[PDB]
């Protein structure tokens, strides 16, 4: 049994997409969005915020058959009892291929027959808080962790038989904290969405798997800056041709499972070049607590990347680097279980201390015998390491998690950030692992 | 599988190395002149080679063990393309050929196909 | 020298030695017969030839 | 290098904090040595791996 707050958060998701792709189609001058706002967090410091609404329809009807959308008018009931200051400017969305397009007549009459509800999961969900019963007995039946038949059938009895009634301004969420306007199924405009965006010069399928991705995540990613003034837009061709600059600038972070496989191959086949030359410096930078089992597998990675990348004795004249983001003990037991390993490294560090001269020391090789120095280096998150890399700039810098990139100068370096679960995903990346 | 290294690339032939006695002399029998190497290019890349020449000598204390190929193609990816013009450099390992890119050479359609032998 | 130096011309050839092992990695998509090579001739002018052969090898 | 192939071995009657300590201004004055400790833990194979040498470069490990 799935926790419904996945549920919920992967409904708001399809609409934060949805709203997204209408906005990104309407986007022709001056449109100035504020495209979703709310992630179910604690601070909403800056509202920015549309709504968290939801997109459900099922297979084919001309009216809506019953309790259809009474799920989703509870949460948003649900949610605007503790929702004050800026308003929340609230909507629906949904389908239909036989049904009026706009807002539909909901003025007083259909919230409070709505209301009337009489489904035990909306009475223990939603109806409960909104309407709080008028009885000792239904108040502790309903915090009861395990309820019976006896006393769903009584509760049910007591909502369907006493007028309960609440608090909350119904009327004014009505005039304003809601819209019902029942547009179009945005899968079948995915071939439209193409078409509109294949105006321009650009290409068949790169479209389909660089642009529109980053177009989308560009503009969604709009209102989750911090300042709330970042919103202003006009002439909304300029601003498309400069996301044109911008997808073929990132190319990366596309969110759902077009076509990629798996959990995330997401990026890849863009990743093979400077994958395939054997004199280049790749930069790790990794986040430990944002990969599952990474006490137990990043040894394994390790010896799997280096025991195809650092092969070679002539070629591959470039070492590793991966700065963890930890402190700067916990490099003991990594050092440790490299040694145990029979892994040549070097850190930095001895004890607490960093050496300047001890990390940036190029490893003297062997070429009759098969002999480096040291294959990789792995140090921590710290300022005089940092120094160092800026020192000597490497040709690719790896973020693997959310770790800031401050501090790091640019000059000539691909920063290519990679979002992963797991070490097979990150494997799956690197050329390393055919399937999942 | 591993058999040698390339010594001297150029765009009519490849010459390779081979590392020792042993390797030589257990896979003597797939480095005959007309057979297939391939040599990698990079990462992820092969060249497809087809042996020509072999020339093993010892004279005094001295142990050579070349062979000569020429490039066919390069396996890029999952994929074959044919060509003469990617040039693997030196000291880069030769891998013998195994069946399944032997089987993914001659693929070709599903219905065009004509089994000769 | 961003590809490499001339170590012997002749009025039917000349002869062109690349730096580093990086560098013809780096640009050997571009380092193939029948394309296109600069040479400086003194300060202002250039010597524009095409390739005809290619010799990798160790010394 | 050439002539004096051996390493000496030098054994304290001290604790392991001390010998970190050591090292540490070993590799301050551009020594190299190996204490054959990673953190606490005592490593046989790191303590008696025979040191490399590159005549050429004139340089030995430790």
């Amino acid at each position: 049994m799935m926790s419904r707050e996945a549920d919920h958060t992967i409904k708001g998701f399809l609409y934060q997409f949805n709203k997204t792709l209408n906005s990104i189609l309407s986007s022709t001058d001056q449109d100035e969005i504020q495209i979703e706002g709310i992630i179910e967090d604690i601070d909403i410091k800056n509202s920015n915020i549309t709504n968290a609404i939801q997109c459900k329809y099922h297979e084919s009807k001309v009216r809506h058959n019953l309790s259809d959308i009474y799920k989703p008018i509870l949460q948003m009931l649900l949610h605007f009892l503790e929702n004050d200051s800026l308003n929340i400017k609230y909507a629906l969305y949904a389908y239909f291929p036989n049904e009026q397009v706009g807002v539909k007549e909901v003025t007083k009459s259909q919230i409070e027959e709505i209301l009337s509800s009489s489904n035990f999961d909306y009475i223990s969900k939603y109806i409960s808080k909104i309407k709080p019963p008028k009885e000792q007995i239904i108040k502790e039946l309903l915090g009861k962790t395990s309820k019976t038949t006896e006393d769903k059938t009584r509760i049910k009895k007591y909502y369907e038989t006493s007028k309960l009634e609440t608090i909350v301004d119904i009327d004014k969420f009505l005039r304003d904290h809601f819209v019902f306007e029942i547009g179009l199924s945005y899968e079948e405009l995915m071939n439209e969405t193409k078409n509109l965006l294949m105006k321009e010069g650009f290409s068949l399928e790169d479209v389909k798997d660089l642009f529109y991705p980053n177009s989308i995540q560009y503009i969604a990613e709009l209102s989750i800056l911090p300042e709330a003034e970042k919103r202003i837009s006009s002439k909304n061709k300029l601003i498309d041709y400069l996301k044109g600059n911008k997808k073929t600038a990132m190319s990366r972070w596309t969110s759902e499972v077009l076509t990629r496989k798996q959990l995330l191959k997401v990026r890849k086949n863009q990743l093979v070049p400077s994958l395939n030359i054997n004199s280049r410096s790749r930069y790790f930078i990794i986040d430990p607590d944002t990969i599952d089992n990474f006490d137990d597998e990043f040894i394994l990675f390790v010896k799997d990347y280096l025991d195809k990348y650092n092969s070679k004795i002539k070629l591959h004249t470039e070492t590793p680097c991966f700065i963890l983001k930890t402190d700067v003990n916990n490099l003991s037991e990594y050092h440790k279980r490299f040694v145990s390993r029979n892994i040549q490294i070097i850190t930095g560090y001895i004890g607490d201390t960093f050496y300047f001269k001890e990390f940036n020391k190029e490893p003297k090789r062997i070429i009759k015998d098969n002999w480096v120095e040291f294959k990789a280096r792995i140090s921590c998150n710290s300022d005089e390491v940092i120094k160092c890399i800026n020192y000597k700039k490497c040709d690719d810098l790896y973020i693997v998690g959310g770790v800031d990139v401050s501090l790091l100068d640019t000059a000539d370096v691909n920063i290519e950030n990679l979002e992963i679960n797991n070490f097979r995903e990150l494997k799956y990346l690197l050329s390393m692992l055919k399937e999942i | 599988m591993k058999i040698g290294s390339v010594i001297e690339s150029s765009p009519h032939s490849i010459l390779v190395k081979i590392d020792t006695l042993k390797i030589f002399e257990k896979a003597k029998s797939a480095l005959q002149i007309g057979k297939y190497l391939k040599i990698q290019e990079g990462n992820h890349n092969f060249v497809l080679c087809v042996i020509q020449n072999i020339k093993i000598s010892t004279d005094k204390d001295e142990d050579i063990f070349i062979l000569t190929v020429q490039p066919v193609g390069i396996f890029k990816g999952e994929e074959f393309f044919q060509g003469n013009s990617m040039l693997p450099s030196p000291t880069e390992p030769v891998f013998l050929v195994e069946d399944d890119i032997l089987n993914k050479i001659f693929s070709n359609e599903k219905t065009k196909i004509f089994h000769l032998g």
